[PDB]
RNA sequence: CGAAGGAUUUGGUGGAU
């Protein structure tokens, strides 16, 4: 007994009995109205595993930690839709976001070029642009990788000219003018070339000078690519291909510090791809067919650089490490580019494919479809297995015909044939 | 909704610091009033937001969310030191009077900083506040004597005595703003009204209650009691001509609007 | 501050502000007392149906709550008050300033702690006395021995002893002999709860960090610790049920379970009770069943209980997890508008700036009920600035009209169904609802735009009609009489619309001096009143559109006003905290009332026997009682400079 | 009309019969004060008698 | 070099993994009788990989 | 049948002391399943280890576990996936694998992948071992690590150059990065000196 | 048939 | 139409009857 008293002893109670003996019968008397339990008398390791799962409830592996986003569970919020500040008046037929600064750049029938302020709560517009009798049919911001201060809008639609409007220095937002150009002249080649709504920009070093400049590719009549100088628009090269030309992406090798490659990535419906050198004036380097491939749609690359996620000087420049190939059936191959084998034949989707895009980290692909309504769905990478719990079919997207995700803060923008864009945010950046 | 989260003008009234939303990132810039600087601060952190912003005399103190104090220098376009309390909790108002500091967190913790020692000197619990929407420190000579504090209402605390001295019936609403006018005379606003109450420091009566045609956001002080700028929630600025001098209600004399050629 | 019209009785709509509740038996019955700011409720275990209330409000609010077979004690300030049925009986003061802090009541004993480490001991003046009443000594615990006291407590077969436990460690006094008997080891963490065990000598101790210390005094030793990473302990209970089971409430609204003989846990309970509001403050197994009581400071009580295990054998094993039986919540904050449900008087309706909507019985039931919003097909919504209601036509479609805050839509809700409707009115000018209204028929709701346009409805069809568009300025008040002929406007720009809602023509249009914050109207009398932005109430006639009576004395802004349901009197609240009812054929305030908190909200019930006002505080509803209902009342002007140096 | 519980409507050969809650006969009293309603109870009044409401006419 | 490329190199090294459906485990129940339980825990994890 | 129910699988976590060897192969199976059905924290991967090593004796179920040990960490995918093991673990995982014992293990052209087990077993090596460094040099060569795993397999012989005093089989393991991957080895010099 | 768990009707003691 | 699904059945508790 640690602690004795000497008060209960001598104090006598009357029925006269002595307080410890008292005690006694009161703890009798408990110990009647309630049994006396085992739990009170009881007082590497292999215990160990028994220990911790007592310490704690939870048990799933925190994800703020984690720089991998979970395979199955996409943390994913809607924010305000980005045309809700000034709507626009036909489907929005591209999406880009400007590489750096915070900015949504929208395009459509409408031939309006509509500049948004993407801040998730408000969405105003910052700008806008009409272009008289030209139909978008693409648009893209452009930024040189040499002089940071260049920017530039090039869009083109279903014509045989393609325009370009600057906004280096102030011409963006102080400028009451806009600066454009007309790029129309193709130097002789123009039997190859019907129009110029089928175009991408990328980067090409000029090794032999070192120097670095914007090139524009265009899709041919027959099986045709031709480049054009981003600034200039004077006919650099031009490369052929076989069967009719459904699509190209562009991939970046880098070679030692400050230099690289440009490699030009087309297909043919057969799947059958074709890698061009644009800087050895083009010539073939590498050929293959896409395994199973019929119906080809669709061709993208990412992990690296690319036009989603474009670099801001040299030596960010990275070589994409996926590849994959939409169909009209709805099947999606991917491939890894680190005759190939896909690792996964993605086939979730039921119509034909008409967009593929990558995070700017290269571990999500987003398929969409225009054939039908809500046809979009997340494939998780490298486990190349679609996401669940997004999208649902309370979600609304429409008749997707448009995606854009933004170079950071894993934003997501979907653009619908109504000329809606919504926007979403990825927990996880 | 305007996309400017937060705005201060500097003492001067020269120099606008703002912050504002980029993509899913807040950052803050200053610009000058009288008359481009493309240099903004990021907040690296998309959980990371700016609860209160005041200016120093070229620093100037940001609340952050986190529960931490950063000095910024904007000609260095870098934070210099960030204050940090023990406490999580959001800081919900800050107040500057030379080396003094006092900040507020969700938990209703005053704390006093020095920016010449950079230390936390003391941090203390006042009965009778169950949250701290304004703080606001009295101008009584060159030291703190009396602190004016209003979520709903608003009470008057002693620094050495650590408790309250005085209590004003407030709005129902939260107080937005909580500026000390003149000597034994502050206004108040609160949130989603367009009433601003003037009361007595040393009475507690209500001296004026003054009324802006709309929903009150912003206000600005001239002089002593000279004029006040109240800018309201539709986008207009109302002018008080001489408030402190029928006599208890009071409605704006000039207003101000802005509307483009177009309309 | 005494009215000569109203007095209060009860308030309405909160069950627990967060003070500990304490349990106790009635012969088979057992009942929970709760804290109510300045009251208590007593509640049968056995339905949770209210028993008895305090007869009178404490001067100070109530800080520790203690209940022994018929009489609760209640202690506030520094006077413990003994209760019987929620009746005064005898009256404890303590000696000194020092608030009493904490309570215990063992035998014929009565201690009192103080916040200044003091100890008050009081003795039965007589051995069969019900309540202890005489003072025996003080004893007063310096910081040398301890810590501040974290509780009172005291163990079966202890004689004359109290096993008080202090922040530092534990400490034993013999109340008899005002003596320190034993001291405990000093514990690294802070301790934060105290719980006696049933079994002997073993007290259950909960720290700041996560930590159970079963400490056994008579040994003086640790006998086991459960580790609770990341969390603090608010309140412990064990089984009695012959089942060893330990219950762990924690500030995160966390209840946990574990079973002492096997070494593990049982079961989890997540977020019964907010955090913010403190989480699980109370949890007490009752004595001798399955049933567990939890109670936190968001204004809420429920209770959860343990079914017989589902397997033949080893039942220990399979444990059936904690089942939702019963409960009863509030508002976690105050009430934002209030309307009365039914011309009887029997429901009042509420809304809060907690986004929820409620339904409060005024009868001794105390029934209180969630308006259900789950929508219909063909996280809570913000907060109501507007509501309407009406009872021709209940049962059939919607009957209520609601405007949200920063919303440019009102929502509608079903009063028979009890869940939202299946229309939504728009105001189709891009502007936010600020006025809603409806007509006596029940088929038409008419909603103000911020942008000066009113839209007209049909309620059940949830179709638009007509629209009125004269206001340039927010309207801020719709009004149509009975016979669904003329419909009254008010706006923010000063102007008073007269309408013909038969033929839709302007009848006439009326300026004020000052804008225009709100409206009432009477039907019976076809008078409506305004509340000017110039602190006065204009009363004007629908029938001769003009000013008929104006009002004045008000310091501030009126924050409320209502007519009576004779049209007789106007009572209304303003920012100056004070309430003022007013004479109409005379002109002239009869009586003043000085509020501690703002009046937010003011109604009178149908009858005219009470009134319901709503204040800046409280999760409650605090509803008076009309004195002139039961007898005559003098109309003379009361003095404005008496009253303004009541003030 | 009614509020009792005990009258039906207020909320082989054996008839299933019980007092019900009805109405009979309702007519103005001619003084135009008041008007009587004849009922299962008997025979109810209602009466504008108390007139403790104000109802101004042309008030200034 | 720069921290986010390290992040990136991290991301880059992270390779796939055979993921467990419900239908992984049905067909064990058919040859479980008279199996040696270290064949057993072998065609488990080869399933799993 | 409850990979989907993620809530399901926490509630599953609560619910090899026995000497017979089937019982522990047993519960090997258990854990290698459900690790990959859900992640789980370090620690409980850490404790996991310290049950599996107490009471293996049998032969068969040495290889049971070894293969399932290098699957936890496989399933691991947060900071410290390859870090150093604790030295209490190291000392018992060593104790009942001896090093020749993962040469085998290596040496097999079946072996299942254990990258993210090897990396975290060799910075174990150096920090506690400095005999067994010339054991690093061979399982290297064994084993292809992968890039990051490789950064931090330099990056802590770096402090070693600098604490350790130079040996042949410490410059040697520096030579073998010389031989593979020169300019990455630059890259950990320039971050780290 | 699943296993059925009534919510068997409590009465105290 | 549509922010992290829709529809049908069903046990129990609570309030009325």
């Amino acid at each position: 007994a640690a602690w004795i008293d000497s008060d209960d002893e001598k104090i006598k109670v009357p029925i006269k009995i002595n307080g410890v003996h008292y005690i006694n019968r009161l703890r009798s008397q408990f110990e009647k109205i309630y049994p006396r339990p085992k739990w009170v008398d009881d007082e590497g390791d292999i215990n160990a595993l028994t220990k911790i799962l007592s310490t704690t409830y939870n048990y799933k592996d925190t994800l703020s930690n984690s720089k991998l986003l979970p395979p199955k569970k996409l943390d994913i919020v809607r924010l305000k839709d980005a045309n809700a500040s000034h709507p626009s008046h036909s489907a929005i037929q591209s999406l880009s976001f400007h590489p750096s600064k915070p900015l949504l750049l929208t395009g459509g029938y409408d031939k309006t070029l509509r500049i948004y302020h993407i801040d998730g709560k408000t969405n105003h517009l910052v700008t806008s642009l009409h272009l008289v009798g030209s139909p978008i049919q693409t648009c893209t911001f452009y930024t040189s990788l040499s002089n940071q201060n260049q920017q530039n809008i090039f869009t083109a639609g279903r014509r045989r000219y393609m325009h370009s409007w600057d906004l280096s220095l102030e011409n963006l937002t102080h400028s009451q003018t806009a600066k454009i150009e007309k790029f129309s002249r193709l130097y002789g080649h123009e039997s190859t070339q019907r129009s110029f709504e089928n175009f991408k920009v990328a980067h090409l070093q000029n090794s032999q000078t070192n120097s670095v400049h914007g090139i524009v590719l265009l899709q041919g009549n027959n099986g045709w690519i031709n480049i054009l100088h981003s600034t200039s628009g004077l006919w650099l090269m031009g490369c052929k291909i076989e069967g009719v030309i459904t699509d190209f992406c562009i991939d970046y090798q880098p070679i030692s510090r400050g230099k690289f490659r440009t490699i030009l990535i087309a297909v043919n419906a057969y799947g059958e791809v074709w890698e061009f050198d644009l800087n050895k004036n083009g010539h073939v380097i590498r050929r293959w067919k896409d395994q199973g491939g019929v119906g080809i749609t669709k061709i993208q690359v990412g992990g690296g650089t690319t036009t989603t996620c474009p670099a801001l000087q040299i030596s960010k420049i990275k070589q994409n490490r996926w590849l994959a190939v939409g169909s009209e059936s709805g099947f999606v191959n991917l491939y890894d580019r680190n005759t190939p084998t896909p690792v996964a034949a993605l086939d979730q989707l039921t119509t034909t494919i008409s967009n593929l895009q990558f995070s700017p980290d290269g571990q999500i692909l987003c398929m969409a479809s225009r054939a039908v309504k809500d046809a979009l769905r997340l494939v998780h990478l490298p486990s190349c297995s679609v996401f669940s719990n997004w999208p649902t079919s309370g979600t609304p997207l429409g008749k997707v015909t448009s995606v854009a995700f933004s170079p950071s803060g894993g934003l997501l923008a979907v653009g619908n044939e109504q000329g809606k864009v919504r926007l979403w945010k990825l927990n996880h950046y | 909704d305007s996309p400017v989260l937060q705005s201060a003008y500097d003492p001067s009234g020269q120099y606008l610091c703002y912050v504002t939303v980029a993509l899913d990132k807040q950052r803050v810039g200053v610009q000058p009033t009288q008359r481009w600087n493309e240099n903004f601060l990021y907040l690296e952190d998309s959980k990371l937001k700016v609860t209160c912003l005041k200016w120093v005399n070229v620093a100037i103190i940001l609340g952050m969310n986190n529960g931490e104090i950063w000095l910024y220098s904007v000609l260095a376009n870098e934070v210099t030191y960030k204050f940090t309390t023990g406490n999580s909790y959001e800081i919900k108002d800050i107040d500057l009077m030379g080396n003094q500091l006092w900040c507020i967190d969700s938990s209703d913790a005053f704390y006093q900083f020095d920016l010449l020692q950079f230390k936390l000197l003391q941090h203390f619990r006042i009965n009778n506040c169950v949250q701290l929407n304004k703080l606001t420190i009295v101008p009584a000579g060159d030291s703190v004597a009396q602190l004016l504090v209003a979520s709903h209402s608003i009470s008057l605390i002693d620094i050495e005595e650590k408790k309250v001295v005085m209590t004003f019936p407030g709005h129902v609403s939260p107080v937005s703003t909580l500026q000390v006018i003149t000597n034994e005379f502050f206004i108040s606003g609160a949130e989603g009204d367009r009433f601003l109450n003037v009361y007595d420091i040393h009475s507690g009566m209500t001296k004026c209650v003054l009324v802006a045609e709309s929903d009150i956001k912003e206000l600005s002080h001239s002089g002593q009691a000279d004029s006040i700028a109240v800018t309201t929630e539709d986008g207009s600025l109302e002018i008080f001509v001489d408030p402190l001098v029928g006599n208890k209600s009071k409605k704006s004399s000039k207003k101000i609007q802005i509307v483009s050629k177009d309309g | 501050k005494n009215s000569k019209i109203f007095s209060p009785f009860r308030i309405i709509g909160n069950v627990s502000n967060g003070v500990p509740f304490a349990t106790g038996t009635l012969g088979s019955t057992f009942y929970i007392v709760t804290c109510v700011g300045k009251t208590f409720q007593i509640y049968d275990a056995n339905t949770l149906h209210l028993l008895f209330v305090s007869e009178k409000e404490t001067p100070s609010s109530i800080v520790a709550l203690s209940a022994h077979f018929h009489y609760v004690y209640a202690a506030y300030e520094n006077k413990v008050g003994i209760y019987k049925r929620g009746i005064e009986e005898h009256l404890l003061e303590l000696e000194t300033d020092a608030n009493v802090e904490h309570l215990c009541i063992f035998g014929d004993y009565l201690c009192a702690s103080t916040d200044d480490n003091s100890i008050f001991i009081y003795k039965k003046s007589d051995p069969q006395d019900k309540y202890p009443s005489e003072f025996y000594t003080k004893l007063t615990v310096t910081e040398i021995q301890g810590g501040e006291i974290v509780s009172l407590q005291h163990l079966a077969t202890y004689l004359n002893k109290l096993t008080v436990v202090t922040k530092s460690n534990v400490l034993l006094f013999n109340v008899r002999t005002g003596k320190l008997v034993f001291t405990s080891n000093e514990f690294p963490d802070q301790i934060t709860t105290a719980e006696p065990a049933p079994v002997l000598d073993i007290i259950a101790l909960g720290t700041v960090t996560g930590e159970v210390i079963m400490f056994n005094m008579r040994k003086g030793k640790r006998i086991r610790t459960i580790k609770i990473p990341q969390s603090r302990i608010s309140s412990l209970s064990f089984r009695t049920d012959g089942s060893s089971h330990l219950s762990v409430g924690t500030s995160s609204g966390d209840l946990i379970f574990y079973d002492l003989d096997r070494r593990s846990r049982i079961h989890v309970l997540k977020n019964i009770h907010r955090e913010s509001y403190g989480g699980v403050t109370q949890a007490t197994f009752l004595n001798g069943q399955p049933i567990i009581v939890t109670s936190g400071g968001d204004n809420s009580l429920k209770e959860y209980v343990f079914d017989p295990s589902l397997s033949q054998g080893s039942g220990d094993v399979v444990v059936q997890p904690p089942r939702y039986l019963r409960s009863r919540g509030g508002h976690s904050q105050p009430p934002s508008y209030i309307a009365f449900a039914d011309s009887q008087s029997h429901f009042m309706l509420s809304a809060s700036k907690d986004r929820s909507l409620w339904s409060f019985s005024l009868r001794k039931d105390a029934q209180s009920q969630e308006m259900s919003q789950r929508l219909h097909k063909k996280s809570k919504f913000p907060e109501i600035v507007a509501l309407a209601i009406e009872n021709a036509r209940i049962g059939e479609w919607e009957n209520i009209i609601t405007a949200h805050k920063d919303e440019k839509f009102a929502r509608t809700w079903d009063m028979r169904n009890k869940r939202v409707g299946r229309w939504t009115f728009d105001t189709t000018d891009d502007g936010f609802v600020k006025s809603v209204a409806m007509s006596q028929c029940g088929n038409f709701g008419f909603i103000g735009s911020s942008n000066g346009s009113i839209t007209i409805y049909n309620m059940q069809s949830g179709i638009l009609r007509k629209k009125y568009k004269l206001h340039k300025r927010a309207v801020t008040g719709i009004s149509l009489d009975g016979m669904n002929r003329k419909m009254v406007s008010c706006g923010l720009d000063g102007i008073v619309g007269f309408y013909d809602f038969n033929k839709s023509t302007l009848l006439g249009k009326l300026k004020l001096d000052a804008p225009i914050t709100a409206m009432v109207y009477h039907r019976s009398s076809d008078l409506f009143a305004l509340a000017l932005d110039d602190l006065s109430i204009v009363v004007i006639d629908a029938v001769t559109q003009r000013v008929v009576r104006q009002l004045w004395g008000h310091s501030n802004r009126i924050t409320a006003f209502d007519f009576s349901p004779e049209g007789r009197w106007i009572v209304s609240a303003s920012l100056d905290s004070t309430i003022r009812t007013w004479d109409l054929p005379t002109g002239g305030c009869i009586d003043g009332i000085i509020v501690d908190n703002v009046a937010t909200n003011v109604k009178f019930s149908p009858n005219g026997d009470l009134l319901a006002t709503t204040h800046v505080t409280g999760n409650g509803i605090c509803i008076w009682t009309n004195r002139a209902q039961f007898k005559t009342v003098s109309t003379r002007t009361i003095d404005e400079s008496e009253f303004a140096r009541m003030a | 009309v009614s509020r009792n519980m005990a009258l039906n409507g207020t909320l082989l050969s054996t008839r299933k019969m019980r007092p019900e809650v009805r109405v009979t006969s309702v007519q103005f009293s001619p003084t135009a004060n008041a008007f009587a309603a004849a009922s299962t109870e008997g025979l109810l009044i209602y009466s504008t008698n108390d007139t403790i409401l104000f109802d101004p006419f042309d008030l200034d | 070099e720069d921290e986010e490329d390290i992040a990136l190199e991290f991301i880059n090294g992270e390779k796939k993994d055979k993921l467990v459906n419900m239908n992984s485990f049905t067909s064990m129940f058919d040859n479980i009788q008279n199996v040696q339980m270290d064949t057993f825990f072998d065609r488990v994890m080869k399933v799993l990989t | 049948f409850n990979s989907n129910n993620d809530e399901k699988l926490n509630q599953l976590v609560p619910i090899l002391a026995s000497k017979s060897k089937d019982c522990q192969i047993a519960a090997h199976t258990i854990l290698v399943v459900f690790a990959t059905a859900l992640p789980l924290k370090k620690t409980i991967i850490l404790a996991a280890m310290e049950t599996i090593l107490s009471n293996l004796d049998a032969k068969e179920a040495k290889h049971s576990a070894l293969l399932t040990i290098c699957k936890l960490f496989q399933t691991l995918k947060g900071q410290g996936n390859v870090d150093q093991l604790p030295s209490k673990i190291f000392k018992l995982f060593d104790s009942k694998f001896d090093t020749v014992s993962i040469l085998t293990f290596l040496d097999k052209e079946d072996k299942p992948v254990c990258d993210k087990f090897i990396t975290s077993y060799t910075r174990s090596i150096a920090r506690y071992d400095r005999s067994k460094l010339n054991i690093i040099l061979s399982l290297l060569k064994k084993i292809r690590l992968e890039r990051y795993e490789v950064r931090l397999i330099i990056t802590d012989l770096i402090y070693l150059s600098e604490i350790l005093e130079d040996k042949s089989q410490l410059v040697e393991l520096f030579e073998y990065f010389i031989s593979i991957n020169e300019d990455l080895v630059l890259k950990c010099l320039k971050s780290l000196g | 048939p699943k296993v059925v768990r009534e919510a068997k009707k409590v009465e105290m003691t």
